[PDB]
């Protein structure tokens, strides 16, 4: 089971991207396997 | 070895993940790639750092991205899915509100290959990856690491 990497491009803004999304907010905790969680 | 984002692939192929080049260290996000050694061409990547918590990997040397979200600005996504041309993705992040501190979190869903893109501010530096997250729609902290 072999994995190998192949460049993709330059990491660089763009002016033209397309724009979305929200900006929620949120409580979470992370535990110790890495994952996040939400709290009340 | 040179700068720039990356698909990380595995033997059909199948692309698992995302990761950036940068000054010489390949950083991905562990659910990635589990530590395993990479194959670029004919040579070899090997890991260097790793934490399951943080889950984020550095191949070659340690972790070099250390740039962070202002909490104001807009930033991008520089997704790079399966099948499809690396392209950004411009969003105002929300918020993880945790005990430790808040972490950017942007409320964008790509398909798992995605994991390891990188989000970036505006003056182009890597402020976290993309791929760890929780569902409320899914929602990706922005998780950038130590250097």
């Amino acid at each position: 089971v072999d994995m190998y990497i192949e460049r993709a491009g330059d990491i660089t803004w763009e002016k033209d991207a397309e724009v979305t999304g929200n900006s929620p907010r949120l409580d979470v905790a992370l535990d110790e396997s890495g994952d996040f969680s939400l709290v009340e | 070895t040179t700068d720039g984002v990356y698909r990380v692939m595995t033997r059909g192929s199948t692309q698992v993940g995302v990761g950036v080049m940068q000054e010489g260290v390949f950083h991905t996000m562990w659910h990635v790639t589990k530590g395993a050694a990479l194959r670029s061409g004919e040579g070899r990547l090997d890991p260097y750092w790793g934490d399951v918590k943080q889950d984020l990997v550095s191949y070659c040397g340690p972790w070099k991205l250390d740039a962070a979200w202002d909490g104001l600005s807009e930033v991008q996504l520089l997704a790079v899915p399966p099948g499809e041309r690396a392209k950004n993705i411009q969003t105002l992040p929300g918020i993880f509100k945790t005990k430790d501190g808040d972490i950017g979190a942007v409320a964008l869903d790509y398909p798992a290959g995605t994991s390891g893109s990188p989000i970036l501010d505006k003056s182009g530096r890597v402020i976290g990856l993309y791929g760890n997250g929780v569902v409320i729609s899914y929602v990706s902290a922005i998780t950038q690491g130590k250097r």
